[PDB]
């Protein structure tokens, strides 16, 4: 009941958009690059694509991590292990009989239950 | 050593790839194409047919050749022709005896 | 002071608007261009200003008050013309004194430019 | 114009592989070291192929 | 193929109600009409004279779309069978 | 009563949030996935290896 | 072609609903005239008389629709077997 | 021709639903009115004894509507079969 | 699969409330290009004469749509056995 | 012509849904009234006192409408078979 | 299970209806956009003239879509059996 | 007359998508209130802790009709037979 | 009396586009809420950032009335047969 | 209990209409940020090239959910049976 | 009591449309995006860069709403017989 509390810096707002806006020039301050060896396909038009110019920044930063480098990578074969296997699978030949009898995920299959 | 070369050497090869490209129209068009570029060009072209060759052993899937072809595949569109022949004579043989006794029944009671 | 008035129209940042008898009771800001006055007998007299506020009576009373109230016949293009470029550099110039600067002044030029043509 | 048409219709070809190829660059450009980027630099100014020579 | 007829009695009723449901949404134009009048004169009364008219006509047009809707629903009844 | 009510609320809230937008992103990366598969000049890293994946 | 009359006599009822839910479009409107009136009265007091008649007039003619709708409503059961 | 017969007993309940949708579709056009009459006296709070006579009417006969809209599906089930 | 070919006449009848209620949706554009001469003339009586012939246009094309609409209906019933 | 008569047990709930689909658009009319209450107190702050009184009571009919329209879809269900 | 397959030819009118409904939409947009160049050229005149390419492009395409709902309610009858 | 009962057991769930559509009604009334409460505090930061409880009551007693529809969504399917 | 019980299939799929009809009408209500805090931050900059929580509250909940719906229509296939 | 199957050849066309109902709304958006772009060229001219960019994004990206709502229709028959 | 059960394979459409006609609506909600930054911007120039990432975000959640919309149209037809 009336406690005349003065007003708390500590509890505005005027420091956390400054700080991320901090964090994210510390973020874009590791995308700068040299002119020699620059490259960028554009695009039909002639103007920049949105993700090919913030290509430099991320693996400037995979070049400064020291296991993920080095391990995130071997998940990437199995791609092209689903990518040939799907292409094999397209076209696969299969005996009638078998596909009649024991269809794969098929509805109304009482031996499924449904 | 190579590996950096390797690396650094991807910048130059997208770059001239376009500039590549635009001499080889431009030769083609005005004609001023000589015996060291038709032999790049025929290399071009042998290495090109190999790996058409190579995209079509990804694409089917199969590493000796398609699948689902041969007469025993073909023949399934003369029987399903076959087929459907046989069942509209029997559809309207069906049909027209249905229609019969609908038509008997309509006549009897309405 | 005082002056009979069939008609009234002014600039404000919003747009422009126009005043007739009876209008709504309303104030707001005016923005630095030029003004139009039409008296009951068909004429008209145009005026430039440098900002100001109006205020509209029910009653039919509009009272206006500005820094700076003068003709359009007393404003040549010719002189306006020079000072058109010069806005223009001085808004070019990086300097954060001179860039607005040139910024107003060019506000102010652009209604000119636009009411002697 | 024909020019225009030619745009308009080849920009989904055209655009397919695009990312690929900068990702690459620019991988390109941060990891290799830059001497051996200078070094691609300086057999391009001397109108040599630097890939072909690495592997010489 | 066989050929069954059928002559729905009970359609007669339900279009009715299906335009029916469509002849309250002219009166919001109507409505608008008339609040665009009140504002506007209330902003310039000299005004009114002049949009006198405008307000009989965008009142009327308006009005008249949803008299169609209405003559249909009527019409559906009276008339067919 | 009240207090309960929106504990409950606001878990539910979370769950459903959580297991319909995992839900629905995959189910759009696999129609994806499918069309791409279908049209092997589209079955390419098309927006780019890493690009995509920091997004 | 063969022909079935069918009487479907719970259609009677169906189409009450949807005229039912046309008779709440036009309060959007009913209210958008009173909401003009006060608004116009407040920034024009004096002017609030005048503009009287075509508040009366502008809900009057809102609420005329709604009623049309209404009565089809109405005359779709108590003659109607 | 040959004469169906049908008496759909459900449709009676069906409309009932379909008259209820309508019934929450004025609430809108009913508190608007009050949402004027607020602004209207914060704009002129000596203005708001002169407005509580024209928001009353606009907010009762905005709600009427929605009780005519209500009353069928109320009449609609206690007596019809 | 056996192929019973139907051919409902109460469906002549539906479609028409269908885009009955169709027609009462630029009902409120009518009203909005209205509205919106009035509070241009409002803004600025001398230029009530200039955008005048963005009035009539601004109507008739929306209200083109409104006939096309109220079209169909009407052609759905004296023509379709 | 013979009768035959149906009693549709699925119609005891389709109905259900609409009346639930009818709850819903009141919450807009309730959000109006306090939105302007908002903006009113923003107009004029001392003003908030004296305009609440006329805030709850166009809170509670604009719920009352929703609670019937809820009432039904509710009285629709745990009495009916 | 058994398998009747059937061709219902009352249906190839039920979709103009609500392709008609949805063809009176876009008039919104149409006079929401020449209500914009109205505005527009009220509070700067000098600016109407480049804003009238705005105005076109946006009701022409905002037309467009009305026309191509109009076009399969148009294609629906006059070639489908 | 001949008393066909039937049970339909799809009707169990037409209601429950109709409820569903009805759900998302309120949303745009939480963002209205919450719209108005980010507007009176631009115009007013003094204002911006006395308009809080409104804040908190305006969503409370609107997300609660979202939910009463949504009850009965669910309420639709796992308790009815 | 005869009682005849069917089980609809279709009803499993059919409400499920029922529900998806209303899984966008939240959204118009979400983009309100960004909307205000533009411009309200355009108003008063300063305030951005007490502002930016009722921001951000008032995405999240407009946001999840549009997920219950189409929690129901994904409820509605991936269990039911 | 018995299984027919059925295969309603009629519903091919039926969603046709269903799905071109929801063609014109995007209209609506897309207008609007017309009518944002002018008022907001009205407000400030010299911002006219920085808002442009962001005036044909909106643009055609709205129209993109309208061809999705569009190519539906158009896949709904010229392929299926 | 008998049973029949009856699987309609017209179903596998008729929801389609449905969720198809859902799409365009937050269309409004994201073009209401881009219009709120052209309309702050309009009012300070200055804030654009400020405000632009608040003005994708909102663009990409009210386009997210119509696009999971979307998953139920091509998720009703490609797999379901
Ligand atoms: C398809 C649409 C509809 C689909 C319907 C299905 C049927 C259609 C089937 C596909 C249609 C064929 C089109 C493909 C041909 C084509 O490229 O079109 C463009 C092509 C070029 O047109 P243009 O006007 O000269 O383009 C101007 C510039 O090139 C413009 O320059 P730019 O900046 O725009 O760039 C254009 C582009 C293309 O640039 C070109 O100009 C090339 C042109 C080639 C000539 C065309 C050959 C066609 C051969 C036919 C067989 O540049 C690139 O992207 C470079 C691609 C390089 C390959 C990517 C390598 C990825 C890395 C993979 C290896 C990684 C290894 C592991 C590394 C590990 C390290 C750690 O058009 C044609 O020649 C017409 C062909 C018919
Ligand atoms: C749009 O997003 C706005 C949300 O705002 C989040 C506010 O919180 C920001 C917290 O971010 C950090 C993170 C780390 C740090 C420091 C630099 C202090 C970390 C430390 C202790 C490692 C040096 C400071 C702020
Ligand atoms: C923890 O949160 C911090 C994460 O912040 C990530 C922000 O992501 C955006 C960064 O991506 C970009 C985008 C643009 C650019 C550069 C392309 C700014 C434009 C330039 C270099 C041409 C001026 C660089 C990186
Ligand atoms: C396996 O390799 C077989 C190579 O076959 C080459 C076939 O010869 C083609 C040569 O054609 C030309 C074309 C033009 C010319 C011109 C006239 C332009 C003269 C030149 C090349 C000296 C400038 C000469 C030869
Ligand atoms: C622009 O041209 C680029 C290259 O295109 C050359 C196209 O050549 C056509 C090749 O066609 C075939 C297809 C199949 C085969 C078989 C299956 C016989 C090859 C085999 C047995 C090695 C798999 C051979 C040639
Ligand atoms: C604390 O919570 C209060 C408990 O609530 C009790 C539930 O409501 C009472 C329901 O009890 C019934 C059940 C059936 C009936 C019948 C079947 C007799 C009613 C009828 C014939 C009208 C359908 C009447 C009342």
């Amino acid at each position: 009941a009336a406690p005349a509390e003065k007003p708390d810096p500590a509890l505005d707002a005027t420091k956390a958009l400054p700080k991320a806006l901090e964090e994210v020039e510390f973020f874009q301050s590791y995308a700068v690059r040299r002119k020699t060896g620059f490259h960028l396909f554009n695009r039909a038009t002639g103007s920049p694509t949105i993700v090919g110019p913030m290509f430099y920044n991320l693996y400037n930063f995979v070049r400064i991590g020291r296991v993920s480098k080095y391990v995130c990578w071997l998940s990437l074969p199995l791609v092209f292990q689903r990518m040939w296997m799907k292409n094999r699978a397209t076209g696969m030949e299969y005996d009638i009989d078998l596909e009649n009898y024991a269809p794969f995920e098929a509805k109304k299959n009482p031996m499924h239950g449904h | 050593e190579f590996w950096q070369m390797y690396l650094a050497c991807w910048p130059y090869r997208f770059r001239n790839t376009v500039v590549e490209w635009e001499t080889c129209k431009a030769k083609v068009l005005k004609g001023s194409v000589d015996l060291q570029d038709i032999v790049d060009l025929l290399y071009l072209l042998a290495w090109a047919y190999l790996f058409w060759i190579l995209g079509e052993i990804y694409g089917r899937g199969s590493l000796y050749g398609y699948r689902f072809d041969g007469e025993i595949h073909r023949q399934e569109a003369q029987n399903v022709i076959l087929y459907k022949e046989k069942e509209a004579q029997e559809m309207a043989v069906v049909m027209e005896k249905l229609e019969k006794e609908i038509q008997e029944w309509l006549k009897t009671m309405e | 002071k005082q002056e009979p008035v069939a008609a009234i129209t002014i600039r404000t940042n919003e747009g422009e608007m126009g005043v007739l008898a009876g209008h709504e009771y309303t104030v707001q800001q005016l923005a630095p261009g030029i003004l139009e006055v039409e008296y009951e007998g068909g004429k008209k007299d145009q005026y430039v200003i440098s900002g100001g506020f109006a205020h509209v009576n029910d009653t039919g009373v509009v009272d206006i008050n500005t820094v700076e109230a003068v003709p359009l016949e007393e404003i040549d293009h010719e002189k306006l013309a020079k000072a058109l470029e010069e806005a223009r550099a001085k808004s070019q110039s990086p300097d954060e004194a001179v860039r607005i600067q040139g910024e107003i002044a060019l506000e102010i030029f652009e209604p000119l430019e636009a009411a002697l043509h | 114009s024909l020019a225009k048409v030619w745009m308009y219709a080849s920009w989904i070809p055209r655009g397919i592989p695009k990312a690929m190829a900068n990702e690459l660059s620019s991988a390109a450009a941060a990891l290799a070291h830059p001497e051996a980027i200078a070094r691609v630099a300086q057999l391009e100014s001397q109108g040599k192929n630097p890939y072909r020579v690495a592997r010489a | 193929a066989i050929a069954y007829e059928v002559t729905v009695n009970g359609a007669n009723l339900i279009g009715a109600g299906m335009a029916a449901s469509g002849v309250g949404v002219p009166a919001i134009g109507v409505a608008m009409c008339f609040s665009s009048y009140m504002l506007a004169a209330a902003r310039q009364p000299n005004m009114s004279a002049k949009l006198l008219p405008y307000c009989i006509l965008g009142f009327a047009l308006s009005e008249a779309l949803a008299l169609f809707t209405l003559l249909i629903a009527l019409l559906e009844l009276f008339v067919f069978s | 009563m009240n207090w309960l009510y929106q504990m409950i609320y606001y878990g539910v809230r979370m769950w459903l949030v959580f297991v319909l937008h995992s839900f629905s992103l995959g189910s759009f990366g696999e129609l994806i996935t499918v069309i791409t598969d279908n049209n092997l000049i589209f079955n390419v890293f098309y927006i780019g290896l890493l690009g995509l994946g920091f997004i």
